[PDB]
This record gives C-alpha cells, structure tokens and sequence, in this order.
C-alpha cells in the first residue's frame, strides 16, 4: 500500500500521496448544506450552488471548529478527490500550532472510528514546512488563508511557549483589497467576482520596502500602476492598492487591528527563546504558506527585523519556491522515510490504547 | 528510530560516521571514501568523541550539496533529528551547506573535502 | 503572663503574642554560620552576611532537620524578635501533617530542658486552620515556601491515613520562575535579586482557569502582559510566564516531577476518607498557606475537583483572606480560650513523666 | 475541658442549651431569648434528646452570624470539638451559617429565628 | 499400614500421612448444620450452603471448644479427604500450647473409642515446626488464622511458664482489611466477596520495616500503590492499606486490642527465661504459620527485638519457605522415624490405663 | 528410645560415635571415616568423656549440611533429643553448621574435616 498525506487549511485542502513532489488535489476547505435539492455539497460544487446551499468553512483559524462538516470534507478527500479506500492507507494528517489535546484525539478518534484507517499520525504544519526547506531549526512564519503564526523551532522541536499568533492571514486580505475597490465604484461580493478580487490580489499585489516612499512614488507617477481585464470587459487599473493591501500584515490597524505586524510578532517570538539559540533562529527565518507568495516580502521582513535586532545580528529569510505546499512536501517526505514504518499509530494501538495515544513524551 | 540498522550502530565508538540519504533511508558510506561528497546528494555526518573518563560525546552534521532534491535534503534534516533523538537528544545538531561549511566540519577532513558533481537520484 | 505563639515553616518563621489577630515577627527560618567573623546569624542578618557566612535551612518541607539551628531560630525568636524571657511564657508551637513522633519529643524537650517555658503545647499547622477559618471538618491545601499538603479533618481531627504530601511548593516556583527569566538573558541567583523574583512572583502570578486556553490568549495579544520596574531601571514584562510558573503545582512534570498536581491530591486524600464523611470535604476546602495566594488559585481547583467527583457533589473552594497567617491565627486563638488553661503541658507533668506525654490518645 | 462550669452542665438533660461566644469564652444564653442571634456574634448550640430507654443523644451546632470577627468563629468551632470531646465525642458536630441554616436547626425553634444587628465586641 | 498425621488449626485443617513432604488436604475447619436440608456439612461445602446453614469454628483461638463438631471434622477428613479406615492407621494429632489436660484427655478417648485408632500421638504445634527447622532449642512465632504464640524450647522442649499468647491472628488481620476497604465504599461481608479479602491480605500486604516512614512514603507518592482485579470487573487499588493491615500485629490498638504487639511478647518470652539460655533464644527465632508469609515480617521483628535486647547479642529470626505448613511437616518427619513405633500410644495401653497415659513426665 | 541397637550402644565408652541420618534412620558411620561429612546429609555426633573418677559426661552434636533435605535436618534435631533423654538428659546440645562448626567440635577432628559432595537419598 501507499501512505496519503492530507494537509487540511482554513482555506483549501491539499491531500495526495506520500513519495509525490506535490498534491494531487487542492480544493476548497468548504461545505455546503441545503439552505428543492436535498444534498451537500464539499469545495467546488459547494461553490458553484451557493444559491441553493449554506456555505461553511470547517477549519477557523487553522483549527476544525466543526466535526461533523469535517468528516464531510474527508470523506470528500478519500472517495472523489483521491479515489480511495480509507481502510487501505495509513494517512499523515497536519494540524495548526497550539492545536488543543482534546482535538488531536477527536482527530485520531474519527479517522479510527469512521474511516477505519489501518494507521494514522499527526505533525504540526510549521514543523513539515521547516523540514521541507533542509532545516531542524529555525523560526517558521507561516500565513494562509485563515491564520498567521510565528514558530520557532530548536533541533526538531516547536518551542510552544515561544508561539506567537495572528488572526489576519489572506482571506482578511481579499476583504481589504475588496473593499477598497468596492469604494471605487466596483462591485463583487458574489462568486466569480470574489474570486477575481483574490487573482489580482495574488496576481498584482506586492510588499513595499519602504511603505511611506512608494506612497509617494506611486502619487507622483504612473510606474507602479498596473491593469486587471475583467472577465465581463472593462480593465480595471490600480497602483497603490498593489501594495496598500499587504501593508496591512505589517500594520493590522490598516483593517481595524490592534496587534502588532508579522515581522514585530517575529521579534517578540526569537526574545521569547532562550539566549543561547537566538543566532539560530535569527539567520533561519522560513516563510511558509500561500501568503508569504508576495514578491517583495522576504525583502521587507529582512529591512524589519534588522531594525529590531543586535546590529551585529545576521539576519537571513528564506523564501522556498513551493511555499505554498511546503506543509504538504514536508509531510511527503516524512512519511516515505524508511524509518517511520515504525512512526505510525497504528489501529491495534489505538483499540488497545484510546485516543490518548496521539501525544508525545 | 532504533529499529533501522543503521541506527543500532550509530555513535558507538569513537570516529566519524558518514551516510549518504539515497531514495528515503540512509546508506553508509565506504570508510575509504569518508571526505568526498557528490554534490547532488544530501549527508548525514555523526562525529563521536571520546573523554578521558571513557564517555562519547555526539555532534551531528547534515551536509547538503548545491544541487539535492529538497526530497533529499528534507530527508537529511529528518534523519538528523532522528539520530539525535535515539542518542537520548545528547547530540549537539549542525547544518552544513557546500562552500561554507564550519570549521569544526572542515576539520574532520584531514586531506580536505572533494565535492563531485552528481550522485543518487531524486526518490519522488 | 501572656502565651507566645510560634509557627515554624520551612521560609518564614511567625512569632507573636496569644490573642493578637496577627503575628508581630515575620522573619526567614535561616541559621548562617561563618563559612574574619566567628558569629552565626539568624533570619535577615543572616541573608545580609551572605558573603561571610553559610546558610541553612533548619526545616526542610515542614520537619525539622537540624536542631542545633532550630535552637538558634527558637533563641532569636524569643530575645531579639519578641524580646521576652522564654522561662516567663507558656508558649505553643506548630507542627506539620506526618511529623515523627521523634521530632515532637525532641522539640519537648528543648523547650523545657533548654529554654525553661514553664509550659508549651504542639498542634499540628492544617487544624490550626481550619479553625481559623470557622470549621471543625474539611480538607485543607495547605502550600507554603516548602511543602504541600493535603490534610481531611472531621469533627476537629486529622485523618492521617488519608493525608497526602508534595514537596513542591513557593521555593519551587520562584525557582522555575527565575529559571524561566534566566533563559531569556537576565541574572539574579544572588540575594537582592533572588529577592526580586520572589517579588515579581507574589505580585504578577496568577492561575490560568484554562491553561490551554490561556497560552492561545498569551501568543494571540498583549492583553495579559505585565511590566515589572527592576531596582536598577530596565523594565522586564512577562506574559504567559505569568501563569506557568504557578501551573507546575497543577503539572508537576512542568519542573521534572512524576508526581500528580494538587487537584489529584486533593481529590485521592479525599476518596481514601470514609464514603460517609466526604461530602463534607467536598464542601469545606479550605486553602492556607503563602502559596495559594495565586489569583484564580480557587476557581481552578474548583473546575478541576468538579471533573473529578460525581456530578451532584456540592464542591465549595473556601480562600480567606489572611490564608498567609491563617495556621498563626487559629493558635492564636486556641491559646486565647478559657478552656485551654488545662491543656498546656506544664514543666511539673514533663518534669515527672517525660517527652512522652506530648503525644494524645 | 472538664473544668469550666459551662461543660459540667452540659447534657445532663433531654432540650436546648446555648452558648454564645464572648472574649474567647463561652457564656449562656437567658433560656428566655433562645432563638434570637446577634449577627454579629457566633455562638454553640447543644441539643439533647432523651430516647425511650432514658438514654441521651446528642447534636452540636455552631451559628455564625454574617458579621462575627474571626475570632469568635474560630472559638466557637474549638469550643464545639472540645464540648464534644466531653461528651466522649458522642455528638454530631453541624456548622450552621446564617441565612441558609439546617432544616433540623429551624425545626427547634418553634417561632423561628430573630437575627439582631450588632453583637459583643471581639477578644483581640 | 502408615501412619496418618493431622494437623487442627483454628481456621484450616492439615491432614495427610507421614512419610509425605506436604498435606495431601487442606480444608476449612468449619461445620455446617441446618438452620429443607437435614444434612450437617464440613469444610469447603459447609462454606457453599452458607444460606441453608449455621457455621461454627469447632477450634477458637487454637482450642478445641465443640467436640461433636470436632467429631465431623475428623470423620470428614478419614472418609471424604484422606479415603482410609480410621481403625487401620495410627495417627498423630497435634495440640495448641497451654491446651488444657481435659482436652488432651477428650481427643485421646475419642479416637479410641469412637474411630478405633490402633495407636495415637499428641504433639505441641510449636514443637513440630522448631524440629521442621533442624532445631532442638529457639523461641518459635506461631501464628495463624485464630491465635498467636510465643513458645520458647529447650533440648527438645517447651518450657510451659515462659509462654507468651496473643488472641490475634489472620482472621483478625481480614477483617480489619475488610473494614477498610468497606470504609472506602465497597462491600463484601458475604463468601466469593470474604473470599476475596483475604485473598488480596495474602498477595498483597507486606509488614513494613519502620511504619512512619512508610506512612509518609506512600503519602508522598504512587509507588507503593497495588491494583487487584475484583472478579466482576473494577480494579480496586490499595497502598498504605497493605502495610497497615499487618501492622496491627506489632500495635494491637489499631484495631481495639490493649495488648503488647508481637516483638514484646517475643522479647518478655524471652526474659521470662532462665538466663543462661537467653542467647540460644535470641539467636534462633524460627517463624510459623500462615499469619508469619508476610514479606517484611523477619526484617522488622529482627529490628524490633534488636532495639530490646543487650547492644551485643546476636539476633537471628528464622523464615522457613514452607512454614504455612512446617507443623505437619515436623509431625510427618516425627510419626517416620525408626525410633517412634514404640513411642505410639496403643489401644492396648489405652484400654488398660485410661486417657491419662497421654501426659507425660 | 531404647530399644533401637545404636541407643544401646550410645555413650558405653570415652570417644567420639557418628551417625549418618539415612531414611529416618540413625545409620553409624565407620570409625575409620569419622570426618568426612556428605554435605547433603545430617550427622548425629556423640561425645563421650571419661572423668577422674570413671564417670561420664556427653555433648551431643548434630550436623547439617548446606544440602540436606529437611527430613534429614529434621530427623537429625529429633534424634539429638532422643538420645540425649536416652542418657537421663545429661548431655549438652549443639547445633552444628557446615562452614560455621564451634571450635569444640572442630577439635574433635585433629586432621580437620572433609566436605564432600552428596550424600543418601531423602526419606520423603
Ligand atoms: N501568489 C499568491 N500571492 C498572494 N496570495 C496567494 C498566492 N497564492 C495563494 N495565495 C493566498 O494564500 C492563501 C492560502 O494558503 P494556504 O493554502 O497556504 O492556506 P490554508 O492552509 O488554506 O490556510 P491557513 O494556513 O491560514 O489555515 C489563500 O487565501 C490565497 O489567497
Ligand atoms: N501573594 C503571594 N503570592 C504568591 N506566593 C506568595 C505570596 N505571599 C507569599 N507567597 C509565597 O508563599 C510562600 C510562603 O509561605 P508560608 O509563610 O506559608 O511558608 P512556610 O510556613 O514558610 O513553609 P511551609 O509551609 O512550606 O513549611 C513563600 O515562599 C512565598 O514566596
Ligand atoms: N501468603 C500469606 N500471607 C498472609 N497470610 C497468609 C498467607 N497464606 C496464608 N495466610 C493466612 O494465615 C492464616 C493461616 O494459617 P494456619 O493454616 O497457619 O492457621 P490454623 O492452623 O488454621 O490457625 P491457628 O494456628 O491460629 O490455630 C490464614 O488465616 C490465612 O489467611
Ligand atoms: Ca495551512
Ligand atoms: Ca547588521
Ligand atoms: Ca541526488
Ligand atoms: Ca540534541
Ligand atoms: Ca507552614
Ligand atoms: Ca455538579
Ligand atoms: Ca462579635
Ligand atoms: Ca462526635
Ligand atoms: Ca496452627
Ligand atoms: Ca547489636
Ligand atoms: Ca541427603
Ligand atoms: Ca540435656
């Protein structure tokens, strides 16, 4: 048989064999129930019947907030995405930082209990996504869609205490950049149109080196604008919108935010670790997720961080070309390994054990 | 991961131990050939010392060469760990890339390093 | 004449007059002996000659180990403290849950072989509070500088086939708190400075209601950091540091101990008491000692009790507000009553029958 | 405490005796006034009852009032262990607290309970 | 033929023949009679009819109080355990120290003439198990389930004024663990249930070297915490109950009893000696019965004796891996010797002097 | 016991006389082997003194070996005490261990004693 790896987001859902470079399916982390059809529906179908259905997103934040939509989403995985027999393959699944006791083992419980999966094991995501990039230390900045989170990791290992966390990530700058457009004289807030929003986002945005000189640069001239086809016809222009729109994880007051930006979380992440490992972490930072995509970021965070650590301090952000499946390769290679035969929890395991079993020492 | 083999006889004796990732698990290297390093592969050094009062002391080094597959360096970084958690986390980790690795590393190699182009393919 | 009250502990020493509602001397139970000068010292000189001297503890987690420093602390505590001649006043003294029978004798016989009182009397420190705090049955948590301890008592005796013990107390935290701030690149581990941690602890620690929860709120926002002005200038703030130092009493592995937590404790000293008797427990547990000082200390040994017993037992966390001298209180007012005149065990009755008549029926 | 008068007198008859806390001491109640309780004060209620074979039960209750000093509660518990203690521990010992007494305390005043403000003054 | 060798203790009955290394049954001595059923029973249906029967103890505290009870009992163990005729072996029986002549005389008469023995044999328990250990001269411990003694020998014999007897003994150590555990909520006080105390008395109490010390061992920590699967389900866990349970044989209070523990009667047995043989004494305790298996045993009365005797006497106590059964071992050891066929006590002799030939000189 | 044959011949002369515990039975050794001790038997030792005066006096000595069974020891401690009331009482008893014999008893034996390995099969 063949392991599966399922990393499973706020946003989107990237499962696939263990030994691939790559997930074979991405969909939308979504659910949809009948708000006359009598079906639900999961990602994409979900999507396209938003007239008929009540759209849901099972994962807030990185963490599943509703177990019974997520075992839709799962099902959806194994029998139409993938095309498999649970039973058949041990399956790798990621979990968020900080993830609470009580939903690992709900996890490891329904994956035993209802998909009767012959073995199972659950990774942090920032940890995956490290050991994807050659590195058993450093400190992850990983951002998707739901969440952003800090986490600095020594020799293997997160430093839980050392977490930092932040609820703005991608979906809160679609909002943004849908927004400001929206107060232009444009409208979306539908389907195909919010999924424009997000193309030009992920298309046209880009982070500023320094923020208050390309607002001036882009108020003295036409060089940063850039144009948009619509799908209807018209083309849409923008300029300071490209960078306004990232601005924001930088400064969260740009949505209504009291937190601190990324790279001051980052900070306070690094002098929350012992002394001693600080150089490490410093000279290691990872980015990680479909939001550190923006081109221009690695530049700014590398100007920020300088500007808040020891002026001798060597600095170094690394920016994984796949980052936004470093999660999924990372848990791809691990579970190939020829040393985790062992690693799994395997059934007899968990029916002689219980869900408990799902944590470490 | 004490079942592996390899891992029975990791660090039990004084001297460098060299294996190379080659398609997900780790192969050792020829004792002959301890120093030259394809630079299309991933590594995975163990150097163990020996005190006067009989104890071993571990430093782990995974050496990763300017053209691996991020399955092999991925593998290597895991490997790492691994071998450092069997020896009870005793051992002290180091990253080494080609061209600016650490001097304690350049100084297990008497005769210098001899990085060669090639080496295993890409276990994907 | 006028009865002395003394309370041993294995930090702090509590000495006063019977009928006083507090203690008059408050000092550390520390013997310091040259390690140039050729005095010892005892309590706060003592840490001031630190430098010159070696010190001590003479009770290690609640019993004496070390009589010949007990006697220094004891002739402190009546000349320089109280200032009393010791031949002149019946005095009572304090001993902890468990205490061997040895101890008891051997503090007998140094009071009036040695210091001449012309009576004394022992009580044991749990029942000592729970009078003070108007209850003759309940289970008290009584957590000091160096010992823990569960202690049922009915219709006004301990049960001491059902006491529980844990040598992890106030000593313990500030020394994991210190350790915590050390890693991070501070230094104490001094006098001045150890003191400062000791202060940082009694004054920004608290007890998470959820500790879970409560580390997603620390890594999330600045809501639960704190500031601390050290003696010299720089101003150290601390967040989720906060509430894990007090965390270890609940998750004694926090430290490296195999041990259960308190509310595990609690909960076996209470299920080892008769089935009659423990609703009674359940009701009255009173909390005593500096180290239940901890804000939400209380609601949280109520959550975890609730867990633990059957869902219709009527859980009540008493926590009064001088708990810090709750044991001092309660002898001080059991040596006050006009019924107490015939306990005292006088010289005559020790004179003619030995250190045996220390102990009851 | 076999000595103080007030235990002497106790249960040696079937009915209600009560004791209220003064300066570390325990003094009577006017049998006319049991049933009226200074909120302020706490106090030792003793009830005996004779059984058909003239033999003697009893049921020691301490009242807390609201607004006694720490003190007098703490008194009126030892004073309680050690009344029962007399009593070669034969009684059942029941906190009564103010507001939320016992159904069996209420059922031995007929005309109910009077709690009036204030109370003697404490003994530190 | 060959002789037959039965040993009749308070709570079990130990016959077989001599010549045989062990017991070839062993059986309660109880007697069951209708309280419809007219049959009286014996032994282990005795027990199986409790609803339909009165059990009574033919043998109390070592002495035989009912002899038509104690008529069955030996008629059961000829007939139904041992299949002989009674009248076709002679038999050594054997006698609790300090028994009564009466007695002696009554269990001589009965079995001459109501079995018809050819010849027969009293011995002193006692006696039986010193020979079991290759002695001549040492105090031996009897204990079992109804009575315990302190009999001190000579050259082969047992000196009558120096023996000590303590009306505590397994039966007493049962019920007082019954008591416990019932205290903790849980119920037996029935057959399979009784059954099971005793059982968990006997694979899981030890006697522990020094009592406090082990009282705050198992305060402090689990790990002198037993499980016990109950033959319904629960597993019910037990800890400083297994060394308080025997304690009460060095401290008869713990369960009402006035009387020296154990170690002084031992020690007073002793000093009740002729001074000269004190150290034959002293140096050859020898254990035995079912009452003297609990691990510790040895080691604690060495010590207690050890802190009563001369600082320079050498002090050895004795624990024979068989002693639950060295009484009829010693009397199967006894009735074999070439040199006991003219030391049986024949019908002939018998029935020409009476039942008072089986005193001695 | 008088009418076994060795008791009549016990303690007739000054000297030594040694039995061997065989089968539940006093078995005597050879005079010519008297020291040489099967350490998986037990030994019944009989020494006889002549006074001044040509009374005598005994001291009986039973010897066990590390590995007999516990019939013989047994049988050997009943034996002893038979004997000795055989002589009125009048000897002394000693018990004897291999590896730890008093000097009396080893002083019966001018060229030291002989352990040797086995012995007679238990009675049992
Ligand atoms: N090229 C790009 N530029 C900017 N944003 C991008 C790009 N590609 C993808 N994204 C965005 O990054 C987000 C997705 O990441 P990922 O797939 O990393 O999220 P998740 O795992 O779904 O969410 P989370 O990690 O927050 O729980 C999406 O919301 C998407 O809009
Ligand atoms: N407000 C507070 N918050 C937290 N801890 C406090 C507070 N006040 C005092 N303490 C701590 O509680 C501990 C002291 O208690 P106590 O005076 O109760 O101890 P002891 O009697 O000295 O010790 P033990 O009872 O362990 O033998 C001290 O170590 C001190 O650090
Ligand atoms: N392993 C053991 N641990 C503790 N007690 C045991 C053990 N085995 C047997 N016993 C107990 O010892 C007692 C029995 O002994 P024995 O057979 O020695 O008694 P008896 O001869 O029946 O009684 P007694 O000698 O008091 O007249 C029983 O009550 C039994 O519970
Ligand atoms: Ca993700
Ligand atoms: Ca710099
Ligand atoms: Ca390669
Ligand atoms: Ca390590
Ligand atoms: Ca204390
Ligand atoms: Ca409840
Ligand atoms: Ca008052
Ligand atoms: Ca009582
Ligand atoms: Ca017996
Ligand atoms: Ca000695
Ligand atoms: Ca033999
Ligand atoms: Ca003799």
């Amino acid at each position: 048989t063949t392991a599966l790896v399922c990393d499973n987001g706020s946003g989107l859902v990237k499962a696939g064999f263990a030994g691939d470079d790559a997930p074979r399916a991405v969909f939308p982390s979504i659910v949809g129930r009948p708000r006359g059809q009598k079906d639900s529906y999961v990602g994409d179908e979900a999507q396209s019947k938003r007239g008929i259905l009540t759209l849901k997103y099972p994962i807030e934040h990185g963490i599943i907030t509703n177990w019974d939509d997520m075992e839709k989403i799962w099902h959806h995985t194994f029998y139409n995405e993938l095309r498999v027999a649970p039973e058949e393959h041990p399956t790798l699944l990621t979990e968020a930082p900080l993830n609470p006791k009580a939903n690992r083992e709900k996890m490891t419980q329904i994956m035993f209990e209802t998909f009767n999966v012959p073995a199972m094991y659950v990774a942090i995501q920032a940890v995956l996504s490290l050991y994807a990039s050659g590195r058993t230390t450093g400190i992850v900045l990983d951002s998707g869609d739901g969440v952003t989170h800090n986490v600095p990791i020594y020799e293997g290992y997160a430093l839980p205490h050392a977490i930092m966390r932040l609820d703005l990530a991608g979906r809160d700058l679609t909002d943004y950049l849908m927004k400001i457009l929206t107060e232009r004289g444009y409208s979306f807030v539908t389907t195909a149109e919010r999924e424009i929003v997000r193309d030009i986002k992920e298309k046209l945005c880009y982070v500023a080196l320094d923020f208050e000189n390309e607002m001036a640069t882009a108020a003295s001239s036409s060089s940063l604008e850039k144009s948009y086809e619509l799908p209807d016809g018209q083309v849409i222009t923008i300029g300071n919108e490209r960078f306004r729109c990232p601005e924001t994880l930088f400064q969260p007051s740009f949505i209504g935010m009291e937190s601190a930006g990324i790279h001051e979380t980052t900070y306070n992440s690094i002098m929350k670790c012992d002394i001693d490992i600080r150089k490490d972490l410093y000279a290691n930072n990872v980015m990680s997720g479909g939001t550190t995509m923006y081109p221009g970021i690695a530049d700014r965070m590398q100007k920020e961080i300088t500007a808040l650590a020891p002026s001798t301090m060597k600095i170094k952000i690394i920016a994984p070309p796949e980052r936004k499946y470093s999660v999924w390769i990372g848990g791809s290679i691990l579970a190939s390994l020829s040393t985790f035969q062992q690693m799994w929890i395997t059934k007899q395991e968990y029916d002689e054990a219980g869900p408990s079993i799902v944590h470490r020492k | 991961v004490v079942e592996h083999p390899e891992f029975l006889k990791a660090g039990k004796e004084p001297g460098l131990q060299i294996w190379r990732v080659e398609k997900f698990d780790l192969v050792p290297v020829p004792t002959n050939l301890y120093g030259d390093f394809f630079t299309g592969d991933a590594y995975v050094i163990l150097k163990t010392v020996q005190l006067r009062n009989g104890n071993l002391q571990y430093d782990l080094h995974y050496w990763l060469g300017n053209e691996c597959s991020q399955d092999e360096s991925g593998a290597a970084a895991i490997f790492t760990v691994q071998l450092d958690d069997y020896l009870n986390g005793r051992a002290v980790q180091h990253r080494e890339v080609q061209g600016f690795e650490s001097a304690t590393f350049l100084g297990y190699f008497k005769s210098g390093l001899k990085y060669k182009k090639g080496g295993v393919a890409s276990g994907f």
